């Protein structure tokens, strides 16, 4: 039988390698490969995964998202109304981990909440039993809220300030950190939002020696980096935004998962396009769960309970004169500092 | 006088529609600035193109203002498709019925999709007032990791502590689908697959032990493992058919829509299509209107996450064999 495995990528450079890397996979069943681009209007990006996906019997579509405005959500929701397993390769918003939503999605990426994971390590290796957690009043803010709060359970440490998103003028939050003695502050904002706090703090003087800024990946970049505050500490996902490697990657995964199910018995065919095909497809969650529970192009590649990529490595970086510096790198567990000494705001 | 809006009635193998085309072609919305022009389109093809393909086509020709929603599903993954298309046409879609109705929380900041039907936490709440009502103040409570899993730990937690009664709250269980513990009155909370599993245990269950569990475990209704004398928390689908929700959505849209013209002097022009897009401030302000709607007395207001803020729900016990035992207006409980 043909297997066929469906791919939603950036441009035709990208499709090519999905289907190089089903070539160099098929070493009983034979996978092909069938590729489109995104469709700027998700609209008709819901109707091209009916059409040119499920139209082929996918047994699995990935996902990439280009470096914004294109989601999967177009099509996590509409291969999510039966249940072929969606694999996302670059996406991170947590929202993506919420299975009452988001029925049959995979990651080989790190949501941004799991950045959480990592400033907890930090306070166990400074000794910060006392933070600030500055967030947005945002699904991903709070998710990072929510982890880091859970992690910190074994909440007196974690003090929250929410503030809601595309809020220009942040004084009144940031003068209640002054109030509350601030000195390590954790945030999470996007990056038009961490822009605004960042010059709400560089104008009451919050930027300078005795505090620190501790940060997750999307407030060190873009334009949130060039008014960043000089000192802060960021993070950044390794093999992040390579969408080769994750292609590779995933392909090898459902490679040996298409293996594994086939040693299975029973296994029926997903459906054959979207109008007339009103029922789910019955070997649908087993093959998830077959996907869900090897070493890889962009590291020990396996999942959470959500389908969330576990075992991921971040660059620690640190903001020196003006430029991102890798102080360290977060093995998966323990944290490593590399031969370069790190520069706290104000020196 | 009253400008007349579109609004787009689709029941999807949902009989029949005469009974809801004459329920509500005798309601007068004259008295209201706005008054509704009806089309209903009856389908029987329940997918992702097919229900978008109608949508979109439907706007195209006629002028679509509102959208009303009836399924007879149990697919969730129907409500989140409608979600999604609420939100890139910024078009009001009411889920009355079926999987349009499978309650979805935490869904797009753009959207207009509400649902007929109720929160985890309200369910909650008339858990613990009929427990209020028959003076079961020690109780446990086991949950999986399933998703609004502590948002229902919470809300129970939460009504009790801000109390002064003596509630006795034994063990929080979370399961992973495994340890023994004894409470006379517990509040399962997980899925209806998960839920026979945990179930399947001591067949803890049939002696003098009552369980207490939602519509996420009742499931459908008319549909081994499950004990005899659950009770559970339900939406009325029983004595408040299709036509009569038809209608209530009808009447939601076009109050909306009529607030909205008798304070701003206008309401937004319909969507041109779903291809195009260029030519946000009018979505919000009837999203506005959309959730604060006072029509009959009755008050029909939602939450700005989806739900209605005061559901017909009924409490109803487990023969074959769901029965209704209990109603639930505002907040007490009529058993």
């Amino acid at each position: 039988k043909i297997v066929n495995i469906g791919a939603v990528l950036s441009t035709k450079k990208h499709e090519q390698i999905f289907r190089e890397a089903v070539n160099q996979a098929n070493k009983k069943i034979q996978l092909q490969a069938t590729s489109v681009t995104h469709r700027p209007n998700a609209i008709q990006m819901a109707l091209s995964v009916c059409e040119d996906l499920i139209s082929s019997q996918v047994y699995a579509i990935l996902v990439s998202h280009p470096p914004d405005h294109l989601t999967p959500t177009p099509i996590s929701y509409t291969a999510g109304f039966y249940r072929i397993p969606v694999i996302g390769l670059t996406t991170r918003m947590s929202i993506y981990s919420d299975k009452s939503i988001h029925l049959s999605f995979l990651r080989t990426v790190p949501p941004y909440s799991h950045q959480a994971l990592v400033w907890f390590e930090m306070m166990r290796l400074f000794n910060w039993n006392h933070v600030i957690l500055i967030v947005s009043d945002d699904h991903e803010g709070r998710a990072a809220q929510k982890k880091l709060e859970t992690l910190l359970e074994g909440p007196k440490a974690d003090k929250v300030l929410q503030f809601e998103p595309g809020t220009k003028n942040l004084t009144a939050l940031l003068l209640e950190a002054k109030e509350l003695e601030a000195r390590v502050i954790i945030l999470s904002a996007s990056e038009d939002d961490a822009t605004a706090v960042y010059k709400s703090a560089a104008m009451l003087d919050m930027t300078g020696a005795g505090y620190v800024w501790l940060v997750g990946e999307r407030e060190i970049s873009g334009s949130a980096l060039r008014y960043a505050p000089d000192g802060i500490i960021g993070l950044q996902l390794i093999n992040g935004k390579n969408e080769s490697a994750h292609i590779s990657d995933a392909v090898a995964v459902v490679a040996q998962a298409i293996h594994e199910l086939f040693e299975m018995e029973n296994i029926t065919d997903p459906p054959r396009g979207c109008v007339g095909n009103t029922n789910i497809w019955k070997t649908g969650p087993l093959f998830k769960r077959v996907l869900m529970s090897p070493d890889g192009v962009t590291g020990r590649i396996e999942f959470n309970e959500d389908g969330d990529r576990k075992f991921a490595q971040y660059s620690i970086m640190n903001l020196q004169n003006r430029k991102l510096v890798q102080v360290g790198i977060f093995n998966g567990s323990y944290i490593i500092q590399n031969d370069r000494k790190i520069i706290w705001p104000g020196g | 006088s009253p400008p007349s809006i579109g609004i787009a009635v689709i029941l999807v193998g949902t009989s029949d529609e005469v009974a809801i085309k004459d329920a509500h072609e005798k309601d007068d919305f004259h008295h209201l600035s706005v008054v509704p022009r009806v089309e209903l389109v009856a389908m029987n093809e329940t997918d992702p193109k097919s229900i978008i393909t109608r949508i979109c086509d439907l706007m195209s020709d006629r002028k679509i203002q509102g959208v009303v929603f009836a399924d007879d599903t149990d697919q969730e993954a129907i409500a989140q498709i409608l979600d999604f298309i609420s939100a890139q046409t910024l078009t009001p879609i009411l889920g009355i019925h079926g999987g349009s109705s499978m309650i979805m929380a935490d869904k797009d900041e753009s959207s207009m999709f509400f649902q007929f039907g109720p929160s985890i936490e309200q369910q909650a709440s008339v858990m613990l007032n009929i427990m209020e009502e028959y003076d079961w103040y020690i109780f446990s409570i086991v949950t999986t990791y399933f998703p609004g899993y502590q948002d229902f730990v919470n809300k129970i937690r939460s009504t009790i502590e801000n109390s002064f009664v003596g509630w006795e709250l034994e063990e929080v269980l979370l399961l992973d689908m495994l340890k023994k513990l004894q409470s006379p009155i517990i509040l399962l909370y997980c899925t209806k697959e998960e839920a026979t599993y945990i179930f399947e245990v001591a067949n803890l269950t049939g002696y003098g032990y009552t369980w207490i569990v939602p519509s996420l475990v009742a499931g459908d209704t008319d549909t081994s493992e499950f004990p005899t004398g659950l009770i559970s928390v339900s939406y009325d689908e029983w004595d408040y058919g299709l036509p009569a929700r038809v209608r209530d959505g009808i009447a939601i849209i076009t109050t909306a829509a009529s607030d909205m013209l008798s304070e701003h002097s206008f309401i937004p022009e319909p969507k041109s299509s779903c291809y195009n897009t260029h030519e946000i401030y009018q979505s919000n302000m009837l999203n506005r209107y959309l959730i604060n709607v006072t029509f009959e007395g009755r008050d029909l207001s939602f939450s700005e996450d989806g739900y209605q803020m005061h559901p017909k729900l009924v409490i109803i016990l487990l023969e074959r064999k769901w029965e209704r035992v209990g109603k639930w207006k505002d907040k007490s409980l009529q058993m």
